[PDB]
């Protein structure tokens, strides 16, 4: 689930 | 007087008015893009979605979850994503709700008849469950303290394997279970059966979310709804 991962690290 | 615990999940609640200003915001946009040439269920589905996007946020920035590593982080919100939505879905209903309404995370009020036409037997009936909830947790004067507490119990569910460091998870569901015991004892002396009827609700709340994923990717797979929320049905 690379959106939710994104979603948890972008600044 | 609250236990310190509960103020610290409540200084984590986000901004219900920006929170909803800003979904109000993207969805008008996204209709003024579309010529005449959208259903009723699929623009719930946006809606969701921009929901899910907001429930990220708030989890990412809340105490104990902001301390666990992105792969722990992922597999709680996988795990309760539904649940989460189908829990501020509730607790809409009971600030501002009125019969034979249903408030939107918009801030928009829908009557129950228009929905309850387009929404198709299983959505109604899961709606329906809801709305006994709703009615059961006003009798019960659910208040926010207990409202953010059960979004924890929620969020760091023990149902969740697989976890690098359950012992948090763990230690966050015993001590947010204390806290609520201890809220409800001291704010409503009277009410000796508010705890247990809290906690009863969130198996059932559990059921109706889970059988609401199962109706989505349903509908997914007939090609009925790419974006946040397809990713979690999957995952
Ligand atoms: C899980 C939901 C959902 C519903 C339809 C499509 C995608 C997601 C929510 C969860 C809360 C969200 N709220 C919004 C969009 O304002 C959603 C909307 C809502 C209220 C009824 C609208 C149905 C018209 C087609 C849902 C719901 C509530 C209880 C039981 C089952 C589903």
């Amino acid at each position: 689930n690379a959106l939710l991962r994104y979603l948890l690290d972008k600044d | 007087s609250i236990p310190h615990l509960i103020l610290e999940l409540l200084k984590c609640e986000p901004d219900e008015p920006q929170v909803q200003a800003k979904i109000m915001a993207y969805l008008q946009q996204e209709q003024a893009n579309r010529s005449k040439h959208l259903s009723t269920f699929g623009l719930m589905c946006k809606m969701a979605d921009q929901t899910l996007f907001s429930i990220v946020e708030w989890a990412r920035s809340s105490i104990f979850f902001r301390e666990l590593k992105v792969d722990d982080q992922m597999k709680l919100l996988q795990n309760c994503w539904s649940e989460l939505l189908i829990l501020d879905h509730i607790y809409r209903q009971v600030v501002h709700g009125k019969e034979g309404s249903i408030f939107l995370v918009t801030g928009q009020q829908v009557d129950y008849s228009i929905i309850a036409s387009q929404a198709g037997a299983t959505l109604n009936n899961l709606m329906s469950h809801a709305q006994e909830l709703v009615a059961k947790l006003r009798s019960l004067q659910f208040d926010q303290r207990e409202f953010v507490c059960l979004k924890f119990l929620v969020l760091f569910s023990l149902d969740v394997k697989n976890l690098e460091n359950f012992q948090l998870v763990e230690g966050v569901q015993e001590q947010v279970n204390a806290a609520l015991l201890d809220y409800t004892m001291c704010n409503y002396p009277q009410q000796t059966e508010k705890f247990g009827q809290l906690l009863l609700r969130l198996p059932e709340i559990r059921a109706i979310s889970m059988q609401a994923e199962e109706y989505l990717y349903y509908k997914h797979l007939n090609g009925d709804v790419n974006n946040l929320l397809i990713e979690m049905l999957h995952a």
